[PDB]
């Protein structure tokens, strides 16, 4: 039903490797390839799931990495464009400021989500960026980087995905080194595991 | 299940070298390609079933159907 | 069927004809001929009804042929039929 | 009479059998050996029936083994893509009934019907099965008839049938726990075991490992994909149609090389101080055949010349030699 659209899923840490197993079609093919009694059919379902998931347990253990922590296996994360965490760790600073932030909603009278929802729309009808020479030269180098820190084509396919997203901005329509270095960039964030 | 037959795959130099010559053979014996036109090549079948059966299978069936009832 | 009968080795010329494209497995062949042409049934009195049939086994490795008896059975009996695994049911087997 | 001047060429030009190759799969990089398996799959061997009514497969049956982030899929969609008469479906999401067969209530009729699953479907054809090693081992033992005796046969609610199943099935598999190890026998990798591998002609194990001037090749493939083959699809499928019209013989040459071929293969198989066999059972010397088969079809070739054996036990080889 999430055919062209986020899929939300919340406790994805939870969730049954069998389960996992039909999202891997997804991830891989956008559909879902059915065989049963009477019913045989590739269903089309082009979703970007947009994954919710914790550490096993009640907290993450800092002296560990990710994939130590989530308990789901690497390949699975690797599925995924970016990872990330976001930890409840305790400091003043970002609690104090986290509060103010909190706190000030109560006091005031692009944010608005319609023209949000707009934007990123008239985006989505308008701008669908051709790849330069200057991305494809850092597509290629910081793959091979990676993939000697260990990684797959996967990584370079969601750099290619990630940078085309990221020339939607502006109205860009055109992919430059400056999108795949910002691809490449976040998911270096990701990808030190 | 009144008789019991336990087969197995041992590796066997002999027993595997004329197997697998029996099952080739028996793969081109039974290659497509392989008194009229249609009377001659019934024939020809008869003898490539008489190279490795004692008795027609065309006559071991109404044997085995007189011999039960 | 009388003439070729009275051979001395007319049990062997059997078993050997039985699945003959399939090489060696001797004690299979005697099984299925045994099995093909069946003992006598048999009643005592009336009281006692006793199996004619004689059930066989074929428990063994993969690629061993066994499957292609069956298949050479299929076509050599006067009534018989063919059932695998989870293509048959308890119902489907005997009666529904 | 243009597309005979294509036919034409295609058997003039004696070096076809590379740019065959070459042509499957065109969306996937490297990969030689499945796209060589690939092409013999699509070929077929030769279907036969003997004295006793026996019949011996035709069908060649393959297993691609490799880590999930491999080009794997791609290979199986562009089967489902290309191939006359095919079919997909993951091991997961999927029914033994969905299969093989089902039997259902006619909705006209009101009484039990047989219902196609997609191993009729794809009967005469090829059955693609993605996540096959996360199927239940309850659907592997049911495709077991139809990958060998090419039939399903029920007996449910009454209703008896033996329906055909001749199909090729390709199979992506995933090996234990996602990652491959070749410190263990493709015994070990996987899940399966003897009854169902022995079903399958020939594995091929597409392990991914980094190698720089290979993994940038392979990028750059990837890129130039994004935008930054020796033959058309039409070109490609005809050859396969005119090769298909052939049916090989095995040379007498070829016949004895081929039984000592195998026996070397018998040999190097063996397991255990009782020599038990584990992966070489009659049905790879059946596969040498068909392989043998297949390749003489590759080349438009009526005979089987002992450097096809040659290719045959090669291509077994690969599924074995990694101890
Ligand atoms: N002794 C033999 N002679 C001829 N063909 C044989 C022999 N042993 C095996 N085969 C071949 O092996 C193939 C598979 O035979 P099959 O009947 O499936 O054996 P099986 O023991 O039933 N294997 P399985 O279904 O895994 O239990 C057939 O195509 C046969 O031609
Ligand atoms: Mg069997």
């Amino acid at each position: 039903l999430s055919d062209g659209g986020v899929c939300c899923i919340d406790e994805f840490d939870k969730m049954s490797d069998s389960t996992r197993s039909v999202l891997h079609e997804v991830m891989e093919q956008q559909t879902i390839s059915i065989a049963k009694a009477g019913i045989i059919t590739t269903l089309n379902a082009r979703s970007s799931i947009l994954a919710s998931a914790n550490p096993i347990g009640s907290r993450y253990n800092p002296n560990l990495p990710v994939t130590e922590n989530i308990d789901l296996p690497p390949p699975l994360l690797s599925r995924f464009d970016l990872v990330y965490l976001v930890l409840d760790k305790v400091d003043e600073k970002n609690d104090r400021e986290l509060a103010k932030h909190l706190t000030n909603l109560y006091l005031e009278d692009v944010l608005p989500v319609e023209f949000l929802t707009m934007y990123i729309s008239y985006a989505k009808e308008h701008i669908h960026p051709i790849i330069t020479e200057a991305a494809k030269t850092e597509l290629v180098r910081a793959y091979v980087g990676m993939r000697k820190m260990t990684a797959t084509t996967r990584q370079l396919e969601s750099m290619i995905r990630l940078a085309e997203a990221h020339a939607k901005m502006k109205l860009k329509n055109v992919v430059e080194l400056e999108d795949v270095q910002e691809a490449v960039r976040l998911i270096r964030s990701a990808i030190k595991d | 299940f009144d008789i019991l037959c336990v087969v197995r795959d041992l590796v066997d130099e002999e027993a595997d070298e004329r197997l697998a010559t029996f099952v080739v053979d028996s793969h081109v014996r039974s290659h497509p390609e392989n008194l009229n036109a249609r009377q001659r090549r019934l024939q020809r079948q008869r003898k490539k079933e008489e190279e490795i059966s004692p008795i027609p299978q065309e006559l071991l069936m109404k044997y085995i159907h007189y011999a039960r009832t | 069927f009388r003439k070729i009968s009275r051979d001395r080795g007319i049990i062997d010329k059997i078993i050997s004809s039985m699945a003959p494209s399939i090489y060696g497995h001797r004690d299979i062949k005697t099984a299925v001929a045994c099995s093909l042409f069946g003992g006598v049934p048999k009643n005592v009195n009336g009281k006692h009804s006793i199996r004619g049939d004689i059930n066989v086994l074929l428990l063994g490795d993969p690629g061993t042929a066994k499957s292609q008896i069956l298949k050479y059975v299929e076509k050599t009996a006067h009534r018989a039929v063919f059932a695998t695994g989870q293509g048959a049911s308890a119902v489907g087997l005997t009666a529904s | 009479s243009d597309e005979i001047n294509e036919l034409k060429e295609m058997v003039k030009d004696e070096h076809i059998y590379d740019k065959l190759v070459r042509s499957i799969a065109p969306a996937v990089f490297g990969h030689e050996a499945v796209k060589k398996g690939i092409l013999l799959q699509m070929l077929g061997g030769v279907h036969k029936s003997t004295v006793e009514g026996i019949k011996l497969r035709g069908d060649i049956n393959i297993c691609v083994v490799g880590d999930p982030s491999t080009s794997k899929s791609q290979f199986l969609k562009y089967v489902v893509g290309f191939a006359p008469r095919s079919v997909y479906t993951s091991g997961k999401a999927s029914s033994a009934a969905g299969l093989t067969a089902a039997v259902v209530r006619d909705e006209e009729g009101g009484d039990y019907t047989i219902e196609a699953g997609a191993l009729m479907l794809a009967d005469n054809g090829i059955c693609c099965i993605d996540e096959f090693d996360k199927m239940d081992i309850s659907d592997q033992v049911a495709i077991h008839e139809a990958m060998e005796q090419q039939t399903i046969s029920i007996a449910k609610a009454g209703i008896h049938a033996t329906l055909n199943a001749r199909t090729s099935i390709l199979a992506a598999a995933n090996p234990v726990g996602g990652r491959y190890n070749r410190k263990l026998s493709l015994r070990g990798n996987l899940n399966m075991t003897a009854p169902i591998m022995s079903r399958f002609d020939l594995f091929f194990v597409i392990l991914d490992d980094c190698n720089e001037k290979i993994d940038t090749e392979l990028a750059s493939h990837i890129v130039d994909l994004h935008m930054k083959p020796p033959f058309s699809a039409e070109q490609l499928r005809r050859y396969i149609k005119y090769a298909r019209t052939f049916k090989p013989i095995l040379t007498k040459e070829a016949r004895s090389y081929l039984v000592e071929k195998y026996k070397e293969l018998r040999k190097d198989d063996a397991q255990g101080f009782s020599r038990s066999s584990y992966r070489i059972t009659v049905r790879q010397l059946e596969s040498m055949i068909r392989l043998s088969e297949a390749i003489a079809r590759a080349n438009c070739v009526d005979e089987i010349t002992p450097s096809f054996i040659a290719e045959a036990y090669d291509l077994l080889r690969q599924s074995i030699i990694r101890v």
